[PDB]
């Protein structure tokens, strides 16, 4: 597998975190994977020409859709799930929750599961 | 006991097989051990018969009782027939520090008998302030325990432990120092009364049995007309 | 204890928004096909709700060819029961009702020409609760 | 001094109807003898002594400190659960006791954590009340039993204050109160906490009723958590 | 609430069923496995790694007058056309909580004795899957279904370049000579592929 | 009293059915045998030594509101996930007195016309078995099912040693170089395998 | 088959019984098997690292379980039955009985059957 680390990027500030040395703050494979997941979610699909069709999501386009609330919930689940699962490190994403806190303004949760989160059987002959 | 998992193992003969049996039987048994002159009910258990009347095949109690037990009777009403001349095995143990060797404790068998109960007391090797009280039946060990030197505890400890169904201690007098070391002192003076059972003595069992109820009665393996 | 009942004299019926005052009997029920299934561990059967079906019966004295002309067209029935001893009134409307059979002809001897109508209704609305 | 002060303070609050369960832990230098004597010295069922320090990422926790975690677990379990064999978060207990030493501590009302196969486990859910255990009071020696009792008193006390001098003391009103209490217990039946329960009019104390002095009686059969198993292998 | 949406893409149609699926929906799931017996041991279950195609079926009626609506005859013609569509359809069922690409296996309409305007429908769907036929190294999986469609004729915009059109509209982007080598594209485009104008109509291949 | 428990282990979930299995449970048993005819004697039954896989099936409904409970949609997603699980599930049925490892063969949910929140379930189980593929001598049989699961990442404790971790967490104990040779384990662990520290996160293979 | 004998160990005293000679008291194959069975029951599984996964039981872990009474009864039957049956000498174990003598404190019986307990057909051509 041998996934590799990457460099931090504070999405709050929209800038790379760099040490007092001036070199960019490296970080772990798992940290890099979390960095990648948020980036992929925020990248719309088919529109940013640098990436292929695999990368990116389509959540923004769903806003203009005329589908009902329940239909939009499933589409959110499909879209987020499809975008994340392309990464090898992903094991499973699910346990989606939704809360239409206002009449038409939504907050939703999901839970991601890594490859390392798997449970291993203990036996040998 | 502490909370947790506990387990034991038993031979299949130890199963509670008394369920499902039927019938009631009576017997005026001659017995070396157990209560004298009274009817006792047994629920068809060999060990119960063994504890209540010993296991001497020479005596009609265990011998015929085993056969009746093998007959699958629900309840066996045993009466310890006796000749009279009844006595219990007894012994008196004495104190060391008194140069007169004061007698302080009297031991006695739980029931009348003539079997060879013996006592061996030796200095407790770990601590001379205590002593090991080992109770014997003939050459066989029957119960062991260490004890404090005070007389009241000694009689209590002998009467306290589980394995003293055979003997009961009794205090004759108080003293400070432990009993004298002795080895295999027989509880002499006892008697089972099996000797020279009279023809008349059977009649006592009959009248005692009358107040009880039973399906059948059988003699104690005797063909006297 | 007090008298606060209601009488059929107080009944007011608007068949499709028209006072069909000549109807001297009406009844409508809203039944449910309650499934009843038996569970392994539970001694008593478990009843599970199901889809509802609305039926209504309405009969009166004929005064015109209203129902025969109406045919099986969908329409509405507004039922209003009003307490007169004290103020307050119940108001129901069957949301979408259709006839199950046109009483095309009916008459006998010197008797008045009675008319009997039976049908079903999809749903209802409770407009006032007394 | 604080323990005695808190002992009196909790005892005072019981008389006010506030049933507070107190958790304590002996001093670090107390041996098994000191701890057991402390538990024997005050054997209130509302008091619990922890008789063992514990480890948690190399940081020692004195028995007084550990009582915080013990109190939290007991409180968190509520009614249904118990800590008879709960696996604690701790990593190692400094005083490791033999079965005989455990038996003495448990008999003394000391609550002791035991190390078992890399797991620190609380044993038997005991409290300080072990001196008497007079028949029915045997159950009172366990924390779960006391927690079960206190909660019912609190719930009845809550329902009490809704009606003291605020509902007419008539047979219909009294029947309303019994219906409220009876239904409340029936919820506990729904939880499986209780096998059998009864609540009825206390005819004796009902002879002298007043506005908030209607009196009632009840009894219930709490379901206990499985604690020990005995097996016999016939062969 | 329950609704059914069929979002065809090769024909950009977002069909919403006017009527809910009658009595009851139901979807099965069956693990793909095989049974094998072994001498002196008996039967055993061996799981097979692959998954299994599963079906969703129901029945409806397309009413003449009811909330958006269309003629039942046209709807039947629409669906019967979609049956032969090689490309997949997206099926979404709100209350049932189903969402995934499917393809219509069978379809049937019916005119009852009365209610001649309506058409009783019985339809069946199959779960859809795709067949995705140097310097080895881990990379993103190709799990995303590539269901997206574009017009067969492109109008060039101001900022466009022929390479950019190829990537946006034909994938790899190096596919631009396929666009250029079409003689119609050669005619409208100048002899220089690198030069292009806003407007020019261009025909992507296939 | 009757209850059903499904104790998944590769996912440490102890599912308890909110609803008892409707009408009636039933389990068959059929001796594994073959029939052979013999000339001038007729038919005969030859027992085959191996056992036979047998099925348990029933049906339920997952109610929306009732004693512990969860959403029916999530429960269906839970079970449908478990259908593809290669590892076995432990099924316990109290009143029926059944207890043994099983695997879900088929599963199906259904939404009736009314009661749209609930989901009628029909599930089937198969009895599970395992395939256990010098100095000959009698020894203990390998009858114990080895159904036990551990996290794929281990946190080293104070008393641990790398050999001990291998045996507790990978069986034979001599398997420790498999743990060490993983480069992540090599990085966190010192160059000496014999030296280890409380905390270090370690990744058992598989 | 040729199972072999072993040495007595009084579980009541937790010590080996030794003769007056000082040598440990040997005992029969069947006695050894009974000695083994009690030991295996008392040995928790997966925890005592000397033994493999086959040896030991899991009865202690069942105490903390939240399963109902009837469920725990079946688990006790499964656990005891599985632990004992690994021994070659076992033929069958069963006839389990349970008695919840108090509200939540249990006593249970079970019967073990040896290989020698089998009944043999009497016939030869």
């Amino acid at each position: 597998l041998d996934l590799k680390g990457s460099f931090l990027f504070d999405f709050e500030k929209g800038e790379f975190v760099k040490n007092a040395d001036g070199t960019l703050k490296k970080c772990d494979k798992v940290q890099a994977y979390k960095q990648w997941c948020q980036k992929a979610i925020l990248t719309p699909r088919y529109k940013k020409a640098a990436y292929t069709n695999i990368y990116g999501s389509e959540i923004k386009d769903l806003i203009a859709s005329n589908l009902s609330q329940s239909a939009k919930e499933l589409e959110i689940t499909r879209l987020i799930k499809e975008t994340i699962l392309v990464h090898p490190y992903t094991k499973e994403v699910g346990e989606f929750s939704f809360n239409w806190l206002e009449n038409s303004r939504l907050v939703e949760y999901e839970f991601d599961v890594l490859t390392i989160d798997d449970e291993n059987i203990v036996i040998d002959g | 006991e502490i909370p947790g998992f506990y387990n034991r193992f038993k031979t299949q003969a130890e199963k509670s097989t008394n369920t499902g049996l039927k019938g009631r039987l009576a017997m005026p048994i001659r017995a070396n051990w157990g209560d004298v002159g009274k009817v006792v009910t047994i629920k068809n258990d060999l060990r119960q018969l063994k504890n209540l009347f010993g296991d001497d095949m020479n005596y009609s109690a265990f011998k015929l009782g085993k056969l009746a037990l093998l007959g699958n009777v629900k309840e066996l009403l045993l009466y310890r027939l006796v000749d009279g001349n009844q006595k219990k095995g007894t012994l008196t143990l004495k104190d060391t520090t008194e140069n007169s060797a004061k007698d302080v404790i009297k031991l006695e068998t739980k029931y009348p008998t003539a079997r060879n109960f013996n006592v061996t007391i030796k200095s407790n090797l770990v601590d001379s302030d205590k002593k090991d009280f080992i109770f014997f039946e003939n050459t066989k060990q029957l119960f062991s325990s260490s004890i404090k030197g005070t007389i009241d505890e000694i009689v209590l400890e002998i009467n306290s432990n589980l394995d003293n169904e055979y003997v009961i201690a009794t205090k004759v007098a108080d003293s400070d120092t432990i009993l004298a070391n002795v080895v295999n002192q027989a509880l002499e003076g006892g008697n089972d009364g099996c000797t020279s059972i009279t023809n008349e003595s059977y009649l006592k069992a009959l009248e005692e049995f009358e107040r009880y109820s039973f399906d059948s009665f059988v003699l104690d393996g005797v063909a006297d007309e | 204890e007090e008298a606060s009942f209601l009488n059929g004299s107080d009944v007011v019926i608007l068949i499709d928004g028209v006072e069909e005052l000549y109807m001297e009997e009406i009844k409508a029920d809203f039944e449910q096909d309650e499934q009843s299934i038996k569970l392994l561990g539970c001694q008593n059967e478990i009843s599970r709700v199901g889809t509802t079906k609305g039926s209504f019966s309405l009969n009166g004295y004929k005064t015109d060819s209203k129902f025969a002309k109406l045919g099986f067209r969908s329409f509405e029935i507004i039922y209003n029961l009003s307490n007169s001893e004290t103020l307050g009134y119940e108001s129901i409307r069957l949301k979408n009702c259709r006839l199950k059979k046109l009483p095309l002809i009916n008459s006998k001897a010197g008797e008045i020409v009675k008319i009997e109508v039976e049908g079903s209704f999809r749903g209802y609305d409770l407009l006032n609760e007394l | 001094a604080l323990q005695e002060t808190t002992k009196a303070w909790v005892a005072k609050n019981k008389e006010l109807g506030k049933d507070i369960l107190l958790f304590l832990g002996g001093k670090t230098e107390d041996n098994i003898k000191q701890i057991n004597d402390k538990s024997k010295s005050f054997n209130d069922e509302n008091i619990v002594n922890v008789g063992s320090s514990a480890y948690y990422e190399n940081i020692k926790y004195t028995p007084s400190e550990v009582a915080v975690y013990i109190a939290a677990l007991s409180v968190s379990k509520g009614i249904t659960g118990s800590i008879c064999n709960a696996k604690t978060i701790f990593e190692e207990v400094e005083p490791r006791l033999s079965q005989s030493e455990v038996k003495e501590c448990l008999k003394s009302g000391t609550l002791v954590l035991d190390f078992d196969d890399g797991d620190v486990i609380i044993v038997d859910d005991v409290n300080t009340f072990k001196k008497y255990v007079d028949d029915k009071n045997e159950a009172m020696g366990y924390i779960s039993n006391i927690m079960f009792i206190n909660t019912i008193n609190k719930d009845t006390s809550l329902k009490r204050k809704e009606f003291v001098g605020k509902i007419f003391n008539d047979a219909t009103g009294q029947t309303t109160v019994i219906c409220a209490l009876k239904k409340y217990f029936e919820e506990l039946m729904s939880q499986g906490i209780i096998s059998e329960f009864n609540v009825d009019i206390d005819t004796e104390l009902q002879a002298t009723a007043k506005a908030d002095e209607f009196y009632w009686k009840w009894d219930a059969v709490k379901v206990d958590v499985m604690k020990k198993i005995y097996g016999t292998g016939y062969l | 609430v329950i609704d059914i949406y069929l979002k065809n893409e090769k024909e950009k149609i977002d069909f919403h069923f006017p009527v809910n699926p009658q009595d009851s929906l139901s979807i099965k799931k069956e693990k793909r496995f095989e049974t094998v017996d072994i001498v002196n041991l008996g039967e055993f279950d061996i799981k097979k790694e692959g998954e299994k195609i599963r079906e969703i079926s129901f029945k409806t009626f397309l009413p003449n007058l009811y909330s958006e609506l269309k003629n039942p005859i046209e709807v039947v013609a629409m669906l019967e056309k979609w049956v032969d569509q090689a490309e997949p359809l997206r099926l979404i069922i709100t209350g049932f909580g189903y969402n995934g690409l499917v393809t219509i296996s069978s379809f049937s309409n019916t005119q009852t004795a009365g209610r001649e305007e309506d058409r009783d429908i019985e339809i069946t769907f199959r779960t859809y899957r795709e067949l995705k036929i140097s310097n080895t190294k881990t990379d993103l999986k190709d799990n995303r279904p590539n269901t997206q469609t574009k017009s067969k004729i492109y109008t060039v915009k101001a900022s466009d370049t022929l390479y950019k059109i190829a990537k946006n509209l034909l994938g790899k982007g190096s596919r631009w000579p396929e666009i250029y080598n079409i003689p119609e594209n050669k005619k409208v485009i100048g002899k220089n592929p690198n030069i292009i104008k806003k407007g020019k109509l261009v025909i992507p291949s296939k």
